[PDB]
C-alpha cells in the first residue's frame, strides 16, 4: 500500500468512465438534466434565430397534445383547471399549410419548367419526416418539445417544427417567415440531385410524355460510346436523338442502365435541374 | 371455374381453416401419458399435450438419434405420423428403416414417394394443359417401382415424355426434397374433405370410398407445402428422408377408351439406405417396366 | 524396407515373440475366448488356427503331440485340444476363431480384439448382423433378382 | 499520429452561413467556487467580464454556479449536441476570456484530423473528366480493326 | 542448437490451431439396436460386451468351484444350464456348469 | 452425412447375388468388343 | 452440524413450532357447502382462554379479518421479494416453503375477490412450557378468488395466468408465540385436503426417465 | 481467483411482453481445478463448440484423450440441470454455444538433472467453461460464393473516388 490519495481519486475517475462505457445510460430529455431553465432557453432560442418571436405563442407551439393528455393521467394518479394548457395543433396546422405554399412559390418561381407533379414531390422532401426531424434536432427543437416520451418520435417533431413556424407568421408575418422557410429548408437541397430527392420509375416514359407536350420527335436510342464490351466491366454511352440532334448522353454498365440514365439526363436537362444551373440565390431582396 | 394458383388458395384456406378448428376443441393444456414400449429407454414415460404434442416430441424428449433415426410412430399398435399430435394416453414405439421388420415403415416412405410425384406432376405442365389427380395406387414394394395414375389433357393424347422431360420431372423432385417439407397430416370428416376436393371428381369419388370403409367417416388429409392430396396411410415426417430419386417411366394404360389414364413411375430410397452408383442403376432399369398392382 | 514381411517385432526379440504368443495361445485353449491387444490377437490367431490342425492329426502322431507339448504350457490342456476342440471341429477345413475389435482399452487407448474358439460354451458374443432381408433396399433387389430369374427360365 | 486517430472531411451544422449565419454555441455552465486559490481568475471573471459577454451573445444561455469545487471548469453545449468540458483551474481572467470566446466561435464539430481543408457539392461545372472526354468519334462508332458491311 | 529468438503468439496459433491439430469429427458413430447406448460401426457395443463378460465371469467362477484346483481342465464338453432347466439329448456327457439365475433372453439355449 | 459402402446394408442373401450380377455384367461387357472390324471401324 | 457445539449455556432461540398440534381434517364435501361438533368446540374454548390468558384484549371475532390481510400482504411480499417484511407476516417453517422455489422466478399474484367470509375453524395451544414457551395455533378458512402468473428465469410464462382469477379453498393455519412479549400472529403452514382438486396443469411437457440399468440388470415389468 | 462464471445462472430477466419473441435459455456451467493441461483441453472444448448437446456427447464418448470423459461429464451434468432447474422442455433441444479451457492454480516441484543441476516443473490445473443455449444448432455459414466475390469486387471499383482533388 502506497501513501497519498490523489492517485486513487486520479484511478476511481478512470474506473468510473470505462463503467459509464461499458454500461452508457440510458438518455434523458436535457430538461431532466442539470443547468436548465426553461424561460431562458425558450429566448435563447429566438435570438440565436434573430426572430423576434412572441413568448406565448412560442411556448404554445413546443406543447404536444401528448404531453398534456399524460400530465392529466399524472394528476388523476396523484389525487391532485389550472392545466388549461392549449396544445401546438392550430400552430402547426398553420406554419404546415404555409410552408407547402411558401415553399411552391419559391420553387415553382425559381424552376418554371417543372410540372406540378416534380414541385409536390420536392415541396414533400422538404417537408418530410427525415429532413424536418434533422433540422428540428440541429435547430434545439426537440430540447425545448415538451413530449410524452423522449427520444421524441419523428412525427411528433416535425408537428413542433411546423408549430414554431405557424408561431413566428403570426408573429413577423410572411415575409419574415419565407426568409426563414429559405434558409433552414430551401437550403437542404444543396448538393441533392434532381432524382434523389423525386423518385420516378421508367424515366424513358416520362420523357416521352414530356417531349409529345413539346410537339417533339420521341427520342431514338444510339451507342455513341462503348468500351469492354465482352468484358465483365462494360462502359456504355447512350445518346438519345431527337430528329438525329442530341439531347441527352448517358453512360452505364449496360445498355439499358445507359440508356435509362440518359433519359434521365433529358429530364433533368428538361426541368432545369442540371448539376451546372444557376445556384439558388440566398442574397437579400431587393 | 378457379385458376391453378387460385384453387390451391383455397383449398390451403379450408385445410388450415379445419386445422385451426380442431385446435380450438382442446381444454387448455390437458395432459396425456405416453409409456414408451421400445426395447431401449425401457419404462419412459411422457407427460404430453394432448391434440399438441406429436411422437417427434417425445423422441425429442429421448434424444437427438430418436429424431434422426425415428421415421414412422407405433401408437397403442397402430403406425403412427411422427407429426400426428397424440390424442389419449397410449404406448408409443419408434420405427426406423433398418428394424428387422420394417414392413410399415416400407409403406409410409412408399406411399409419401408416391405423393412427392404427384405434387410435381401437377405442376410441371403448362397451364394450357389439364392435369387431373387420381390415385395413388397401392404397390407392393418389390415391385420394384412405386406410381401414380394421371388424366392428361385430350391434346396430349398422343404425348409420350421424352427422356429429357423424365428428368426435368425429376429435378422437380429433387428441389422438393432440398425445400425439407414437412408431411402435415390432418383427420377430417368427409364432407370437410369433400369441399376441398370438390373441383376434382376423381378425388371426391376416392374421398367417398374411404370414408366409407371406416364406421367415423374420417378422411385422412396430408399437406407438402401449398400440395393437398389423400392418402392410405401415415407418411414419413419429411421429405429430405428421400435421398435418390428419379421419375423413371409413364405408361399408357389400357383400356384407353373412356380415358387415358397414364401412370407415371418412380423409383427412391432413403438416406439411411442410400445404394451405390452401379447398384442404384440396376434398381432404375426394373423400375422403368410397368407394375400391375394386385 | 519391409516388403513382405509378414511376421511382428515383439517382445524382446523372436524368442520373446514366441513365447508371448503362446501364452496367448494357451490362455485361449483354457477359456475358449480371451481378450489382448488387438495386433497381439492378430499375430497369434495364425497359429490358434494352426494348433487345431495338428491336432487333428491326433494323439498318436508323435510330431503332433511335440507341437502340442511346447505351444501348451499347461499339460492338463494338451488332451483337451486332442479330445475336446479337435474332434469339436471334425467337419471344418478351417475357420476355427473368430476376432473382433472392441473398445480401446482404458488405461493406455490400445486398441484391443476378443478372440475365441467358435462353438464354445460361454454367452455369445454381440456379433454385427447384416441388415434384414425385409428393408426395403433388399426388398428392390429381391424384386430384382426374382425379374431376373424369371427371365432366364423363359 | 494521423494513422493513430480518427478523421473527418470539413463540413458544416445545417448548411450555416448560407441564408444566415446561427451561433452554434447554445449554452455555457461555470462552476466556480467561492473559497479557493484555483478559482480566483474565474471569480473575477464572473464579476467584470460574465456580464458583458452575454450582452454579445443573446443566444446562449450562461449558467454560473457557486460552490465547493477544487477544479473550476466551463461546460460548453452546441446545437449539433456536442458537449465539450475545459477547466479554467488557475487560469488568469485574461486566459478564460480568450478560452471562452474561442468556444462561442466554435461550431461544436469535433476537433480532429480534416482530410482536406475545403469543401465542395458541385466539383464540376463542364462536366467531370472520363477517358471519352478529349476522345474523337469515327465515322459509324466503327471500332479498331472493324470490317463493316461484310 | 537454441532459439534466436521467441516465437510470437500469432506464429504459435497458427502452428496449434492448424487443421492438421485438430480433433476430427468421427463419422462412423451408431446407435446400438439392442441397447440403444452409441458405438461404432466396427467395434462391438461396449455395453452389450460388458454385459456378456459380467455373465462370462459368474460361469468361469462357477467352473473354477466344480474344477476345485489348478490343472484340471476337463477332456469333455461342457454346458451352461440355468434355474429351471434340465440336460437335454445332446447335453448327456457333458459337464453341467448351473447358474443360479433365469436364462438370459440374449443366451440363446442350443 | 455417414459414409457409406456397396455392401453395407445389403442382406446374406443379396450380397452374392450383386456380386454375381455385377461380374457377369463385366464379362458380358467384355466379350461384346471382341469384333472390332464388325462394329464400325475407323478407316485402316 | 445439525446441533451446535456441546456443553453451552447458550441455546438455540427458536421462534415458532414445526407441524400443526392437532391437524384440523375439514369434513368432506365442505366445497358443496361453499356431539363431536361440541367436543371439538369445548377444545376449542379451552385454547381459547390460553389464548386470552397472556394476552387479554384478544377478538376470535376479529381474527378472521386479521387473518385475511396477514395472508394478502404475506403473497404481495412475494411479488417484489420483500423478505424483510415477510418474516414479520410469516413463521421460520412457512418461510423456505414460500420463497425457496421463487429464488430465481418472477411471481405476479393477486388477490381478487373472497367468496366467503373467514371462518375460524379451530383455535389449538402447544402443550404448557415445551422449553419455556408456549404457542397458539388458529386454522382458519378461506375461500378466495386469486389469480398467478409465475414466469421463469428469462421472462418466460412458466405457470397460470396473469388475467383470470380461479377459485381457491385453502385452510391457513397461523401461529403466535404467546410467552414472547413481541409474539405476534403469523402464517405457520397451510393444510391440504386429500379430496382438494388437483392444480392447473403445467404448460411444459415432461419426461419421467425410466430405470437406468446397469449391464448385468435387465428390465423387468 | 475470479467466479463470475457461476454467477451468470442467477440473472433473472424481466417478464416478457405478449407480442416479443420467444427467448432462448442460457445455462451456464464449469468445472474448476482439473488435473489436465489448458492446451490440451482446449483441443476438446473446440471439436463440439458449434455441435448440438447429443452430437458432442457423442464425439467425446469416442475420444481417447483424457479430458473428453471429463468434458462429457460437464456436459451431462449440465443438460439435467437446464431442464431441471432453468425450465429446458427437451434436453436434446441445446447446443454448445461457448466452450474453452482456463488456466488454473498450479503447483511447482524439482525436476532434477545431472550434474547437481535441477528444473522447476509445474503441476498443470485448468478450468473447462460451457455454456449451453435452447434450440437447434445455428446453420454453417456457407462458404462464398464466386457470385459473392465478384459482387463485392465490384462493389469496391464502385466505391473509388478521385483522390488528393476537389
Ligand atoms: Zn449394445
Amino acid at each position: 500500500v502506497k501513501k497519498g490519495f490523489r492517485a486513487a481519486f486520479r484511478f476511481q475517475k478512470e474506473l468510473e468512465r470505462q463503467r459509464l462505457l461499458r454500461c452508457p445510460p440510458p438518455p434523458v430529455r436535457r430538461s431532466e438534466k442539470p443547468n436548465w431553465d426553461y424561460h431562458a432557453e425558450i429566448q435563447a432560442f429566438g435570438h440565436r434565430l434573430q426572430e423576434n418571436f412572441s413568448l406565448d405563442l412560442l411556448k404554445t407551439a413546443f406543447v404536444n397534445s401528448c404531453y398534456i393528455k399524460s400530465e392529466e393521467a399524472k394528476r388523476q394518479q396523484l389525487g391532485i383547471v389550472l392545466l388549461n394548457l392549449k396544445s401546438n395543433q392550430e400552430l402547426s396546422e398553420q406554419g404546415t399549410s404555409f410552408s407547402q405554399t411558401c415553399l411552391t412559390q419559391f420553387l415553382e418561381d425559381e424552376y418554371p419548367d417543372m410540372p406540378t407533379e416534380g414541385i409536390k414531390n420536392l415541396v414533400d422532401f422538404l417537408t418530410g419526416e427525415e429532413v424536418v426531424c434533422h433540422v428540428a434536432r440541429n435547430l434545439a427543437v426537440e430540447q425545448l418539445t415538451l413530449s410524452e416520451e423522449f427520444p421524441v418520435p419523428p412525427a411528433v417533431l416535425q408537428q413542433t417544427f411546423f408549430a414554431v413556424i405557424g408561431a413566428l407568421l403570426q408573429s413577423s408575418g410572411p415575409e419574415r417567415t419565407a426568409l426563414f422557410i429559405r434558409d433552414f429548408l430551401i437550403t437542404q437541397m444543396t448538393g441533392k440531385e434532381l432524382f434523389e430527392m423525386w423518385k420516378i420509375i421508367n424515366p424513358m416514359g416520362l420523357l416521352v410524355e414530356e417531349l409529345k407536350k413539346r410537339n417533339v420527335s420521341a427520342p431514338e436510342s444510339r451507342l455513341t460510346r462503348q468500351s469492354g464490351g465482352t468484358t465483365a466491366l462494360p462502359l456504355y454511352f447512350v445518346g438519345l436523338y431527337c430528329d438525329k440532334k442530341l439531347i441527352a448522353e448517358g453512360p452505364g454498365e449496360t445498355v439499358l442502365v445507359a440508356e435509362e440514365e440518359a433519359a434521365r439526363v433529358a429530364l433533368r436537362k428538361l426541368y432545369g435541374f442540371t448539376e451546372n444551373r444557376r445556384p439558388w440565390n440566398y442574397s437579400k431582396p431587393k | 371455374q378457379l385458376s391453378p394458383t387460385e384453387l390451391t388458395e383455397m383449398r390451403n384456406d379450408l385445410f388450415n381453416k379445419e386445422k385451426a378448428r380442431q385446435l380450438s376443441l382442446t381444454p387448455r393444456t390437458e395432459k396425456i401419458e405416453v409409456k414408451h414400449v421400445g426395447k431401449t429407454d425401457p419404462g419412459t414415460v411422457f407427460v404430453m399435450n394432448k391434440n399438441i404434442s406429436t411422437p417427434y416430441s417425445c423422441a425429442m424428449h429421448l434424444s437427438e438419434w430418436y429424431c434422426r433415426k425415428s421415421i414412422l410412430a407405433l401408437v397403442d399398435g397402430q403406425p403412427w405420423d411422427m407429426y400426428k399430435p397424440l390424442t389419449k394416453s397410449c404406448e408409443i414405439k419408434f420405427l426406423t428403416f433398418k428394424d428387422c421388420d420394417p414392413g410399415e415403415v416400407n409403406k409410409a416412405y412408399w406411399r409419401s414417394c408416391a405423393m412427392m410425384m404427384g405434387c410435381v406432376i401437377e405442376r410441371a405442365f403448362k397451364d394450357e394443359y389439364m392435369v387431373n389427380l387420381v390415385r395413388a395406387p397401392e404397390v407392393p414394394v418389390i415391385s420394384g417401382a412405386f406410381c401414380y395414375d394421371v388424366v392428361l389433357d385430350s391434346k396430349l393424347d398422343e404425348w409420350m415424355p421424352t427422356k429429357e422431360n423424365l428428368r426435368s420431372f425429376t429435378k422437380d423432385a429433387h428441389a422438393l426434397i432440398y425445400k425439407d417439407l414437412p408431411f402435415e397430416t390432418l383427420e377430417v370428416e368427409a364432407k370437410v374433405a369433400l369441399e376441398i376436393f370438390q373441383h376434382s371428381k376423381y378425388k371426391v369419388d376416392f374421398i367417398e370410398e374411404k370414408a366409407s370403409q371406416n364406421p367415423e367417416r374420417i378422411v385422412k388429409l396430408h399437406r407438402i407445402g401449398d400440395f393437398i392430396d389423400v392418402s392410405e396411410g401415415p407418411l414419413i415426417p419429411r421429405t429430405s428422408i428421400c435421398f435418390q430419386y428419379e421419375v423413371s417411366a409413364v405408361h399408357n394404360l389400357q383400356p384407353t377408351q373412356p380415358s387415358l389414364i397414364r401412370r407415371f413411375q418412380g423409383v427412391s430410397l432413403p438416406v439411411h439406405l442410400r445404394a451405390h452408383f452401379t447398384i442404384w442403376d440396376k434398381l432404375l432399369e426394373r423400375s422403368r417396366k410397368m407394375v400391375t398392382e394386385d | 524396407i519391409s516388403h513382405g514381411r509378414v511376421f511382428r517385432r515383439m517382445g524382446l526379440g523372436p524368442e520373446s515373440r514366441i513365447h508371448l504368443l503362446r501364452n496367448l495361445l494357451t490362455g485361449l485353449v483354457r477359456h475358449e475366448r480371451i481378450e489382448a491387444p488387438w495386433a497381439r490377437v492378430d499375430e497369434m490367431r495364425g497359429y490358434a488356427e494352426k494348433l487345431i490342425d495338428y491336432g487333428k492329426l491326433g494323439d498318436t502322431n508323435e510330431r503332433a503331440m511335440r507341437m502340442a507339448d511346447f505351444w501348451l504350457t499347461e499339460k492338463d490342456l494338451i488332451p483337451k485340444l486332442f479330445q475336446v476342440l479337435a474332434p469339436r471341429y471334425k467337419d471344418q477345413t478351417g475357420g476355427y476363431t473368430r476376432m473382433l475389435q472392441i473398445p480401446n482399452r482404458s488405461l493406455d487407448r490400445a486398441k484391443m480384439a476378443v478372440i475365441e474358439y467358435k462353438g464354445n460354451c460361454l454367452p455369445p458374443l454381440p456379433l454385427p448382423r447384416r441388415d434384414s432381408h425385409l428393408t426395403l433396399l433388399n426388398q428392390l433387389l429381391q424384386g430384382l433378382r426374382q425379374d431376373l430369374r424369371q427371365s432366364q427360365e423363359a | 499520429t494521423a494513422r493513430g486517430t480518427p478523421s473527418r472531411f470539413l463540413a458544416s451544422v445545417l448548411h450555416n452561413g448560407l441564408g444566415r449565419y446561427v451561433q452554434q454555441l447554445q449554452r455555457l455552465s461555470f462552476s466556480v467556487s467561492r473559497d479557493g486559490a484555483s478559482s480566483r481568475g474565474a471569480r473575477e471573471f464572473v464579476e467584470r467580464e460574465v456580464i458583458d459577454f452575454a450582452r454579445r451573445n443573446p443566444g446562449v444561455v450562461i449558467y454560473v454556479n457557486s460552490r465547493p469545487c477544487c477544479v473550476p471548469r466551463v461546460v460548453a453545449e452546441y446545437l449539433n449536441g456536442a458537449v465539450r468540458e475545459e477547466s479554467i483551474h488557475c487560469k488568469s481572467v485574461e486566459e478564460i476570456s480568450t478560452l471562452v470566446q474561442k468556444l462561442a466561435d466554435q461550431s461544436g464539430l469535433d476537433v480532429i484530423r480534416i482530410r482536406k481543408p475545403f469543401h465542395t457539392d458541385n466539383p464540376s461545372i463542364q462536366g467531370q473528366w472520363h477517358p471519352f472526354t478529349n476522345k474523337p468519334t469515327t465515322f459509324r462508332g466503327l471500332r479498331p480493326r472493324e470490317v463493316q458491311d461484310p | 542448437a537454441a532459439p534466436k529468438n521467441r516465437r510470437t503468439i500469432e506464429v504459435n496459433r497458427c502452428r496449434r490451431r492448424n487443421p492438421q491439430k485438430l480433433i476430427k469429427v468421427k463419422n462412423n458413430i451408431d446407435v446400438c439396436p439392442e441397447c440403444g447406448h452409441l458405438k461404432q460401426k466396427h467395434v462391438l457395443c461396449a455395453y452389450c460386451y460388458e454385459k456378456v463378460c459380467k455373465e462370462t465371469a459368474e460361469i468361469r467362477r462357477q467352473i473354477g468351484k466344480q474344477e476345485g484346483g489348478p490343472f484340471k481342465a476337463p477332456t469333455i464338453e461342457t454346458v451352461v444350464l440355468y434355474t429351471g432347466e434340465t440336460p437335454s439329448e445332446q447335453d448327456q456327457g457333458k459337464r453341467i456348469i448351473e447358474r443360479d439365475r433365469k436364462r438370459p433372453s440374449w443366451f440363446t439355449q442350443n | 452425412k455417414s459414409g457409406t459402402w456397396w455392401d453395407e446394408h445389403l442382406s446374406e442373401e443379396n450380397v452374392p447375388f450383386i456380386k454375381q450380377l455385377v461380374s457377369d455384367e463385366d464379362k458380358a461387357q467384355l466379350a461384346s468388343k471382341l469384333c472390332p472390324l464388325k462394329d464400325e471401324p475407323w478407316p485402316i | 452440524l445439525v446441533i451446535p457445539p456441546e456443553k453451552s449455556d447458550r441455546s438455540i432461540h427458536l421462534a415458532c413450532t414445526a407441524g400443526i398440534f392437532d391437524a384440523y381434517v375439514p369434513p368432506e364435501g365442505d366445497a358443496r357447502i361453499s356431539t363431536e361438533r361440541m367436543k371439538k368446540t369445548m377444545a376449542s374454548q379451552v385454547s381459547i382462554r390460553r389464548i386470552k390468558d397472556y394476552d387479554a384484549n384478544f377478538k376470535i371475532k376479529d381474527f378472521p379479518e386479521k387473518a385475511k390481510d396477514i395472508f394478502i400482504e404475506a403473497h404481495l411480499c412475494l411479488n417484489n421479494s420483500d423478505h424483510d417484511r415477510l418474516h414479520t407476516l410469516v413463521t421460520e417453517h412457512c418461510f423456505p416453503d414460500m420463497t425457496w422455489d421463487i429464488k430465481y422466478k418472477t411471481v405476479r399474484w393477486s388477490f381478487v375477490e373472497s367468496l366467503e367470509p373467514s371462518h375460524v375453524v379451530q383455535v389449538r395451544c402447544s402443550s404448557m412450557m415445551n422449553q419455556g414457551n408456549v404457542y397458539g395455533q388458529i386454522t382458519v378458512r378461506m375461500h378466495t378468488r386469486q389469480t398467478l402468473a409465475i414466469y421463469d428465469r428469462f421472462g418466460r410464462l412458466m405457470y397460470g395466468q396473469e388475467d383470470v382469477p380461479k377459485d381457491v379453498l385453502e385452510y391457513v393455519v397461523f401461529e403466535k408465540q404467546l410467552t414472547n412479549p413481541y409474539g405476534s400472529w403469523r402464517m405457520h403452514t397451510k393444510i391440504v385436503p386429500p379430496w382438494a382438486p388437483p392444480k392447473q396443469p403445467i404448460l411444459k411437457t415432461v419426461m419421467i426417465p425410466g430405470p437406468q440399468l446397469k449391464p448385468e440388470e435387465e428390465y423387468e415389468e | 481467483i475470479s467466479r463470475k462464471w457461476e454467477k451468470k445462472n442467477k440473472i433473472v430477466y424481466p417478464p416478457q411482453l405478449p407480442g416479443e419473441p420467444r427467448r432462448p435459455a442460457e445455462i451456464y456451467h464449469c468445472r474448476r481445478q482439473i488435473k489436465y493441461s489448458k492446451d490440451k483441453m482446449w483441443y476438446l472444448a473446440k471439436l463440439i463448440r458449434g455441435m448440438s448437446i447429443d452430437q458432442a456427447l457423442a464425439q467425446l464418448e469416442f475420444n481417447d484423450k483424457k479430458g473428453a470423459k471429463i468434458i462429457k461429464e460437464v456436459l451431462l451434468e449440465a443438460q439435467d440441470m437446464a431442464v431441471r432447474d432453468h425450465n429446458v422442455e427437451f434436453r436434446s433441444n441445446l447446443y454448445i454455444a461457448e466452450s474453452t479451457s482456463g488456466r488454473g492454480q498450479c503447483l511447482k516441484r524439482i525436476r532434477y538433472h545431472g550434474r547437481g543441476r535441477f528444473g522447476i516443473m509445474e503441476k498443470v490445473y485448468c478450468h473447462y467453461f460451457v455454456k449451453l443455449v435452447e434450440g437447434p444448432p445455428p446453420p454453417p455459414e456457407p462458404p462464398k460464393t464466386a457470385v459473392a466475390h465478384a459482387k463485392e469486387y465490384i462493389q469496391q471499383l464502385r466505391s473509388r473516388t478521385i483522390v488528393h482533388t476537389l
